[PDB]
């Protein structure tokens, strides 16, 4: 196909970001390659405008407050009326002229899927104020687009974009599922989803040979925060398989490293403990367990497992008043923005506490009065919580 | 055909039961004088010597006795007493200068019934042959020492007696009685051939052999053997050449259970003596002359042979075992003759009588004349 | 007034005669003494002053005055007085003229005087030969108060020795002071030549028709220098008639003189007490009467000894003398009391008809012994005649004595014995086995028509079988280490009983019974439910000994036995080690062990039931250099036992045996070749927990399951780079070098690594990679074929810890 | 003590089913009766160089199957008249008391006088009215010639005589005092009676013994019919046997049943006074039978005593010719035999026919025949004949 020889390269150059270069061949075909069937120029202009549309898409700065719907949907008659059946003299012989019809239908499906994904991103942005991002609803909503659009464009000419699209879909799902699974303490499911996302990313990503569009950078940012979020939660089940001075070299390699902060803090200020509690949300144990094993149901004071407790084991003689305080003022901390304070006499401990996440809650303890007005500690807890909640992580989706 | 009444007799006390083959006579102390050896089931053997009613000596062996004998089994030029029990025990006694313990013991297979001591092959060493109730015959030899098994013959009918006789060729043989009045030749031990002779074929049969025929021929000579049946028939034949010539046979009306050889006349020939359960003893020579003797008593065991009873002298003797715990020994069974004759037909053989009658002028033709002459010569010397 | 004349020869005999006279008048007259006679007459007499007949012809006289009233017969009174005087004179003459006469260095002289007084040696005095006898016979015509007489005849005279002892014993019994002498006449002389004889000489006169005499004199020897004193203590009728004063005494000495002329006794008792003397005479007459009544040997023994039973029988009344019949000759004869103890006690006509064996106690004693021998024969004959009809027709526990009589009346026909092989010493519980054997044989014997013989109160058993010909008896007993049976016969045309004994002898079958019993016991012990034999019994040695003893398969047995030896290759492991392993895991191979007995060996047993019209119980037993160690030599036995029958078959290699042994050989070979691997696998598995070829050798035969087949969540691990596996291996090697058994290749183009936990010995977990092809894997290894799930707990912990580092490896690849 | 061995050997022995009596024996043939009715005849048959004893049963006509034989006897008639006479006294069992009967057999037909077969059925039946004791025969000199008469002792103490009639040829009873004046006035029953004639002399001797032991001997002349002399003694026990014999001066032997058998010696000149006793002849129960015959082949008689104790004693008369006054010749025990059954009767006849007289002993079980020692007899005959030849040659 001499006519499609140019089109093959023009479309295949879009696998990597080559929108500016892709435009140039269209300009050449517009007038230099004149006297042709009146569908080639139409599809050339359509693809040229598609290049700018996708550039705006990848920019992910064109949709913060809308536009990003009109320009998006500004090619439906274009794509559909690109083909016009047959008629008077056009371009080549009536042998491969009607090859663009399948591509046009696939591109109509492309446009529809892109618009729905854009509405998806806008919905996420709008929801990204709240007080906690329920990942289960987002997962329940995203599967619809993937299911409906799956296998809706194929004429062995559009594999790259599809793959890219697939990546742009597939990657996200895992992280959100991870974002889901981690919120509910799923060790292996979250880990597998995250690793599959990492593996799938590299090929369509790191193989670039310009600065990746903000969409890519936010994906990287989200994964990178998820790594540290993942690392903190399971640290007490990961310290076992290595050496105390060995895991430092890795835990210092997470961009928002949490482990170092508390260890430094205990040295900086004579303390008693620091712990992270996870109520069972209405539960095998530490690590991976059998496909179906005997799990004795939670009973007694066991819905409050100290998942992580930094210096030594959790004080037995100092955990009767942590599930007294936990429910004794169990209203304010559910607003996820305040920190509790109790100073007593015969325990001499000040139990600061904040709720970064609905299920999880951090706590410290001292050996004397702490003077709640002392902002030294409160700032640390605020700073710590500012990252776990993923408020900035969800918010920063458009520069 | 004529009856006799022996009077002289010795009674020996003996309490206990025994088999018919558990009594014998022979020299045990090596003094050329025979002594009686009797073994009972109770595990004791008594020897009787001379005329003492009490036994000379009692020797005890472990088990129940089934066979006794006296002979040269060790082949060291001496006579020894052999005792064989039912469990296949074997005891040797040297009663030659207070039970006498044996000086040897050896275990053989059990179910022993009959014993025999003779040189069967002819190597110069005497062999021991033992019969069994399960129709088995087993020969042995003394090896300097113990007993070495030789051969083991199998038979169909029950065995009742073992005998050795001079074969047609001139070598010793081995005869075994067989029911139905039959006998088997056993090939010597270095397979078994049968011969028949007319009634119920399950009748017990006893055999005897090695019958003497002349004086001084006991060193090496045989050829005649006798068969007896429980239904009451006797027979003498000769085992010469190919066919066994039939010498004689008699039919009686008693239950015959014994067969021995004796010498009552003293002319060298041996007479066959048989006994019945009721005690009707028969003595028959080789010339069809029967002599009857009725003891009028039920008899357990019988034994005819040489014995030293009075003043150290071997004489023919008959021995019966009675149910009254007694053993009867007749010692003067010697007979001047065996047929019946007179003076007239005994003087008609020597030629001197005829010569004297011719010299006297009286012709030995008128019986009354010679009868009167003999009467005058005997009862009227002057 | 009357007077009587007296001879002058008694001129000085006045003191004696008067002494006699006072006695003589004392009898007829009851008290110059006054006497009263009852006509009634009073008599007063006074003596005054003045060849047998001359000396007593009736010179002092006697004057008497009698006052008679009524018919007193004065002439008769005078005659009586004269007779009394004459009798007194005769008595005095006899007393003083004959009684004092003797009957017949210093020590020797006194010895003859004693020998003459008692007179056993010497000669008789002339007085006691002719004079005395005639005198005492003559003073019997003249009425005197001291006289006796008796007479007898007897049918023979050999009774004399049989009367001479009885009479002296009798006289001694009635008179202590008496002695008897037996002076016999010398049979050449006569005029007082009486030669004393010794007590024991029987009859020293073989000559018949000889009129032997006897002089049986009896006198109290202590009556001399003694008639003055009281004598005999009232035994003598008289005493000194007058008075013993004035130094004069009458010879009141008594006497006794018996005499015989051929055959005629005659007593002459003098001075015996009247009643006692009359009783003495009566006793002698009765003694002779009894001796003569003891003449029936002559009648019905001596006569019948020569076939004369019809000529001289019993109670035939021999001789009809009408003197005083014969008290002992009555129809009621005490025959047994007259041939023994000759005395007058205080069919017989055919006695000796056809029986073969002091003459009185010599001729009938053999008759008594003959009559007793018949009773002894008769009792014995009834004792062996009631039993025959009792046992034959009727269908009582005969005692020991009856059994002994039956055995001594029977003949021994046949016997047989068998060997008891359970006892090692004959190569508490053995007694029980012997009792069971005996009981089973008793059952077999009663099943063929025999009746057990009970024994009433006073382990041998007796069984009988009554037949018209006679009684056949058996005896079962244990004698040492052998079981023996004896057969007795007792005949009661005459050859059918012999046939009956022969046929029963042919049905004995002891050897076949022992064969069946031994094989049945072997089978029962093989199951082990019937623990008859003692524990630790060497069954293989017992089987070998039994086969050696019966290597021919006794004729009418029903059970069968076979022995064979199996040699197996066993090339990999040692033969003895394989045998030990199979014995240890015998339960896994449908086999059972046996602890035969301080060395202990183990034998393998098995059994099943095969009914191929056979219905046979099948028993199988198996027991045990470098080439020898590579050869599994094991000898095995096959035992077949019947179910229904237990007794030897009455009528007359083995297909069942060969059929069983074929598949037995096949199954043994299959089991060996299958169990070799089951041992090889499990041997070095244990060694693993301490080689690469050894490591691969297991994986050929182990049940291993992939991680993708236990939990699908692990499926992600199946599709990642080998470098991740290398990282994993390094982490585990650093973490559990104790549990990590790393294996390499001498090309380093394949590695095997495993990790166990000691306690969970059931399964370890291995990784695998080739690094050339990239064929990396991951599996979990299970030695056994783990059966099922629903429709292992300690297994997932390996799947926990091992997977618990798989994620740690993943985490490091993301930080 | 026996002064030598017995030279008699037993030749034959025939067993009797039933026992016999002392009178069973009779008379080269022998007759033996059985109490149960059986009668047997013993003889010998010659065959070349051997003999065979023969005992044959005989059948007698008028003895029923239920009769019991008491006594038998036989004899030959006088030389003037041939014939063999047999007499059997038995008792019919019909009735409480048995009925005695007498049968006399004699074949008067010519050609069968000695034929026992024809004699066996010639019975003449006679009533008795008394119990028979013994049947014997005697020889009397009547008129000019000698006649043999029968004698039978009965239950009544009297001997009954039966004479053959010269007319109708029967056997009729006759008074006993006509020919035997000495056989009258008896008391007991005669058990054995013997009559010994004197050859070439008209005188004879008679002896008898009764059950009471009364033994009577009498010398009687035949032609004069007068009792020449008379003796009697009273012994003890039944008299089993009395025999008149001359030792070397006639003598009588009495075998009492409870006293030793003795001889009396010199009857004619000493009567019955100086007896000689056989020493120790009463140690074997009762002497049943007796015999006086030569047994030592010396020409002088010997006494044979058979006892119930199965003894066959032989006493040899030592001769007074030997001159030993201190122990003057009497009788001494020569030899002694023994049997197994009591001996009842004895006989001395040449049964075989060799001149050597046999000894036939009838005992409770049967008849034994005893012959002399064949070797002893042969040598003695040879040496005697040689001595008689040398004496003839040298002295003549």
């Amino acid at each position: 196909p001499v006519e499609q020889a140019v089109l093959e390269t023009f479309f295949s150059h879009l696998g990597i970001f080559s929108y500016d270069k892709a435009k140039d061949n269209v300009e050449k075909e517009r007038e230099a390659n004149k006297s042709a069937g009146g569908s080639w120029l139409s599809l050339l202009a359509a693809l040229a405008h598609l290049a700018a549309a996708e550039k705006v898409y990848h920019s992910l700065t064109y949709l913060g407050q809308k536009s990003i719907r009109t320009i998006y949907t500004s090619l439906h008659n274009e794509l559909k009326k690109v083909v016009t059946g047959r008629g008077a003299l056009g371009g080549t012989a009536p042998h491969v002229e009607e090859l663009l019809s399948h591509l046009s239908e696939q591109l109509c499906f492309f446009v529809q899927a892109r618009m729905e994904i854009a509405d998806f991103y806008e919905k996420m942005y709008t929801l990204s104020t709240q007080k906690f991002i329920n990942a289960e609803e987002l997962v329940g909503l995203l599967d619809a687009i993937m299911k409906k659009y799956s296998s809706r464009f194929h004429h062995p000419i559009l594999s790259p974009l599809e793959s890219s699209f697939q990546l742009e879909v597939d990657v996200l799902c895992h992280l959100l599922k991870a974002q889901a699974q981690v919120s509910e303490w799923k060790f292996l499911p979250s880990l597998v989803n995250l690793h599959s996302a990492h593996t799938k990313l590299q090929t369509w990503g790191q193989i670039f040979e310009v600065q990746p569009p903000h969409l890519f950078l936010w994906l990287m940012k989200l994964k990178n925060m998820l790594l540290a979020k993942f690392s903190f939660y399971f640290h007490e089940a990961l310290s076992r398989q290595t050496t105390a001075s060995e895991m430092k070299t890795l835990t210092a390699k997470a961009n928002p490293d949490f482990f170092g902060k508390i260890s430094s803090f205990i040295r900086k200020y004579d303390a008693a403990n620091v712990s992270l509690i996870f109520d069972n949300r209405g539960f095998q144990g530490h690590g991976y367990h059998h496909p179906h094993s005997y799990r004795e149901a939670p009973k007694g004071v066991d819905q409050y497992p100290a998942v992580v407790s930094l210096p030594s084991d959790r004080p037995v003689m100092h955990w009767p008043n942590v599930i007294m305080i936990m429910t004794d003022r169990t209203s304010d901390l559910n607003s996820l923005e305040k920190v509790v304070h109790f100073y007593d006499d015969k325990v001499q401990s000040t139990y600061f506490l904040t709720r970064p996440e609905p299920h999880f809650t951090i706590v410290i303890i001292f050996e004397s009065k702490k003077s709640e007005r002392d902002s030294h500690f409160i700032s640390f807890l605020n700073e710590v919580s500012l990252a776990l909640k993923n408020p900035k992580v969800f918010a920063s989706l458009k520069p | 055909m004529r009856s006799v009444s022996y009077v002289q007799r010795v009674a020996l006390e003996f309490s206990g039961s025994l088999f018919p083959h558990a009594i014998c006579l022979g020299d045990v102390d090596n003094d050329t004088l025979n002594e009686l050896v009797v073994g009972d089931t109770s595990g004791k053997v008594s020897v009787y010597k001379n005329d003492d009613s009490r036994p000379w000596l009692t020797c005890s062996c472990q088990g129940m006795l089934t066979c006794v004998g006296v002979g040269d089994v060790c082949n060291k030029g001496k006579n020894l007493l052999v005792a064989v029990s039912a469990e296949g025990w074997f005891h040797l006694f040297d009663l030659t200068p207070e039970e006498q313990r044996p000086v040897f013991k050896q275990h053989i297979p059990a179910n022993t019934k009959v014993m025999l001591i003779s040189d069967i092959d002819g190597d110069g060493c005497r062999e021991l042959v033992v019969g069994y109730t399960d129709r088995v015959v087993r020969a042995f030899r003394w090896e300097e020492g113990q007993l070495v098994s030789l051969k083991k013959w199998m038979l169909e009918g029950q065995v009742d007696s073992l005998s050795v006789t001079l074969g047609p060729l001139g070598l010793p043989e081995l005869m075994v009685s067989q029911p139905g009045c039959a006998y088997a030749i056993l090939l010597c031990t270095w397979d078994v051939v049968l011969h028949q002779t007319i009634h119920n074929k399950n009748v017990s049969t006893h055999l005897i052999g090695n019958i003497k025929q002349g004086h001084g021929t006991e060193s090496s000579g045989s050829g005649l053997f006798a068969l007896c049946t429980l239904d009451g028939t006797l027979k003498l034949m000769e085992e010469m050449e190919e066919a066994d010539k039939l010498l004689w046979s008699v039919q009686v009306d008693h239950q015959l259970f014994a067969l021995e050889k004796l010498d009552v006349t003293g002319n060298g020939h041996e007479e066959v003596v048989a006994c019945a359960w009721d005690g009707q003893t028969y003595i028959i020579d080789h010339n069809r002359t029967v002599v009857r003797f009725q003891v009028d008593e039920n008899i357990r065991a019988f034994c005819a042979g040489l014995y030293a009873c009075k003043e150290g002298r071997n004489s023919p003797c008959l021995v019966y075992v009675t149910f009254n715990q007694k053993i009867y020994v007749y010692w003067e069974v010697q007979l001047e003759r065996m047929e019946s004759t007179n003076l007239v037909k005994l003087l008609e053989t020597k030629p001197e009588y005829h010569s004297l009658l011719q010299e006297l002028g009286v012709d030995p033709d008128d019986l009354p004349v010679t009868r009167a002459l003999l009467h005058q010569t005997l009862y009227h010397p002057d | 007034v009357l007077h009587l004349a007296l001879p002058t020869s008694c001129r000085p005999w006045l003191p004696a005669l008067a002494w006699y006279l006072r006695q003589n008048l004392l009898i007829f007259l009851h008290s110059l003494d006054i006497y009263l006679y009852n006509g009634v007459a009073c008599i007063t007499l006074a003596f005054v002053d003045e060849e047998f007949e001359q000396l007593t012809q009736v010179a002092p006289r006697l004057r008497l005055d009698v006052w008679e009233k009524g018919n007193i017969s004065i002439v008769q009174l005078e005659e009586k007085l004269r007779g009394a005087a004459r009798q007194a004179l005769a008595d005095a003459i006899i007393e003083l003229q004959l009684l004092p006469a003797s009957l017949c260095g210093a020590q020797r002289q006194k010895r003859r005087t004693t020998q003459l007084e008692e007179g056993e040696v010497g000669t008789l005095h002339p007085v006691f030969a002719r004079v005395a006898q005639r005198w005492m016979e003559f003073m019997v015509q003249i009425g005197c108060a001291s006289v006796s007489r008796s007479s007898a005849h007897m049918v023979s005279r050999f009774l004399l020795p049989s009367i001479l002892s009885e009479f002296t014993a009798l006289v001694t019994s009635m008179a202590g002071d008496t002695s008897v002498r037996i002076f016999e006449q010398h049979l050449g002389s006569e005029p007082e030549i009486f030669g004393p004889c010794s007590p024991g000489q029987l009859g020293p006169s073989p000559r018949p028709a000889a009129e032997r005499h006897l002089l049986l004199l009896g006198r109290n020897f202590l009556q001399w220098r003694r008639p003055t004193q009281q004598a005999a203590k009232a035994m003598q009728r008289f005493e000194p008639g007058g008075d013993g004063s004035s130094g004069r005494n009458a010879p009141r000495q008594r006497l006794l003189l018996l005499e015989v002329v051929d055959k005629k006794l005659q007593l002459l008792t003098y001075n015996w007490a009247p009643d006692l003397g009359a009783a003495l005479g009566r006793a002698l007459v009765r003694l002779v009467q009894w001796q003569n009544a003891r003449a029936h040997l002559i009648f019905c023994l001596l006569s019948q000894k020569l076939g004369l039973f019809h000529h001289y029988g019993q109670l035939d009344f021999p001789v009809r003398d009408e003197k005083e019949p014969n008290p002992f000759l009555l129809p009621t004869m005490e025959v047994e009391t007259l041939i023994r103890s000759a005395s007058p006690p205080l069919p017989f006509d055919e006695a000796l008809r056809d029986i073969t064996a002091d003459p009185v106690t010599y001729h009938g004693q053999q008759f008594l012994e003959i009559k007793m021998a018949e009773r002894r024969e008769l009792e014995r004959q009834m004792k062996m005649e009631n039993l025959f009809v009792t046992w034959q027709q009727r269908s009582m526990p005969i005692s020991a004595g009856e059994l002994e009589t039956l055995k001594q009346s029977s003949r021994l026909v046949h016997y047989c014995a068998t060997a008891m092989l359970f006892d090692p010493a004959a190569w508490p519980w053995l007694k029980e086995l012997s009792l069971a054997f005996l009981q089973q044989y008793v059952q077999y014997l009663q099943s063929i028509g025999f009746v057990l013989v009970p024994l009433r109160p006073p382990t041998t058993y007796h069984l009988q079988r009554a037949l018209p010909g006679g009684i056949i008896l058996m005896e079962l007993a244990f004698q040492g280490c052998y079981f023996c049976v004896k057969q007795f016969a007792l005949e009661c045309l005459s050859m059918l009983f012999t046939e009956e004994c022969d046929k029963v002898r042919d049905l004995m079958h002891v050897h076949s019974f022992s064969y069946d019993f031994h094989l049945r016991l072997v089978h029962q012990h093989v199951l082990g439910a019937h623990l008859v034999l003692r524990h630790g019994y060497h069954l293989t040695t017992f089987l070998r000994h039994f086969l050696a003893h019966h290597p021919d398969g006794p004729h009418f047995g029903r059970n069968h036995i076979y022995q064979g030896t199996l040699e197996l290759p066993t090339p990999l492991i040692a033969a003895h080690q394989l045998y030990n392993y199979v014995a240890d895991h015998a339960s896994s191979y449908h086999m059972k062990p046996l602890r035969m007995a301080e060395h202990n060996e183990y034998a393998l047993v098995s059994a099943w039931h095969s009914s191929g019209q056979d219905d046979f119980d099948v028993s199988l037993l198996v027991c045990h250099g470098e080439a020898e160690r590579h050869v599994l030599r094991l000898q095995f036995f096959v035992v077949l036992t019947s179910q229904r029958e237990l007794f030897p078959r009455l009528t007359a290699l083995f297909p069942p045996l060969a059929a069983e042994v074929g598949m037995a050989r096949a199954r043994l070979a299959q089991l060996v070749r299958l169990a070799g691997g089951h041992c090889r696998r499990d041997t070095l598995w244990k060694r693993l927990f301490l080689a690469l070829a050894e490591l691969e050798e297991l994986l050929e035969a182990v049940h291993a399951k992939s991680i993708g087949d236990i939990d699908p969540q692990l499926d992600c691990f199946l599709s990642m780079t080998v470098s991740w596996y290398q990282s994993l291996i390094k982490v585990l090697l650093s973490r559990f070098p104790q549990s990590c058994r790393h294996f390499q290749s001498p090309d380093l183009g394949t590695q095997y690594l495993v990790v166990l936990n000691q306690k969970f010995t059931d399964c370890f977990v291995l990784v695998f990679l080739d690094s050339h092809l990239g064929k990396t894997s991951l599996t979990v290894v299970f030695r056994e074929p783990f059966p099922v799930q629903p429709q292992l707990v300690s297994t997932y912990h390996h799947l926990e810890s091992v997977i618990n580092t798989a994620c740690f490896t993943l985490w490091t690849r993301l930080l | 003590v026996a002064a030598g061995p017995c030279p008699l050997r037993e030749d034959s022995f025939t067993r009797f089913s039933s026992q016999s009596n002392v009178y069973g024996l009779a008379g080269g043939e022998l007759l033996a009766a059985t109490l149960k009715g059986k009668v047997l005849g013993f003889r010998y048959q010659d065959l070349r160089q051997k003999i065979r004893p023969v005992a044959k049963e005989l059948q007698f006509n008028y003895i029923p199957v239920d009769a019991e034989i008491v006594s038998i006897d036989t004899f030959n008639k006088s030389p003037p008249k041939r014939g063999l006479v047999v007499g059997i006294t038995f008792i019919k069992d019909s009735g409480d008391k048995g009925s005695p009967f007498l049968n006399i057999y004699c074949d008067y037909e010519p050609g069968s006088e000695y034929n026992l077969d024809s004699i066996a059925q010639s019975c003449l039946n006679l009533e008795l009215q008394f119990t028979p004791f013994q049947l014997c025969h005697a020889e009397v000199q009547v008129g000019d010639q000698l006649e043999t008469v029968f004698l039978l002792s009965g239950n009544d103490p009297a001997i009954h005589l039966y004479k053959e009639n010269e007319g109708l040829h029967q056997f009729e009873e006759q008074p006993v005092e006509n020919l035997f004046p000495e056989l009258t006035n008896l008391t007991s029953s005669v058990l054995w009676l013997d009559v010994h004639n004197f050859p070439g002399t008209s005188r004879r001797l008679s002896a008898l013994g009764c059950q009471s032991g009364y033994v009577r001997v009498a010398h009687v002349d035949q032609r004069s019919r007068e009792v020449l002399q008379m003796w009697s003694v009273l012994q003890d026990g039944p008299i089993s046997r009395v025999i008149v014999f001359s030792l070397s001066e006639y003598s009588v032997l009495v075998a009492s049943m409870l006293e030793p058998a003795v001889v009396y010696r010199d009857l004619l000149n000493r009567g019955l006074e100086d007896q000689l006793l056989l020493p120790g002849s009463d140690q074997f129960d009762s002497v049943l039978c007796s015999l006086v015959t030569d047994v030592d082949l010396d020409g002088r008689p010997e006494v044979l005593v058979a006892t119930y104790g199965q003894e066959l004693l032989c006493y040899k008369y030592r001769g007074p010719e030997s001159g030993l006054p201190e122990a003057q010749h009497g009788f001494h025990l020569l030899w002694q035999r023994s049997f197994s059954s009591p001996l009842l009767a004895m006989a001395h006849v040449d049964l075989t026919g060799d001149g050597l007289q046999e000894l036939a002993v009838v005992s409770l079980k049967g008849v034994h025949i005893l012959q002399h020692s064949l070797i002893q007899a042969s040598e003695l005959v040879l040496t005697r004949l040689r001595h008689q030849v040398e004496q003839r040659r040298r002295r003549l």
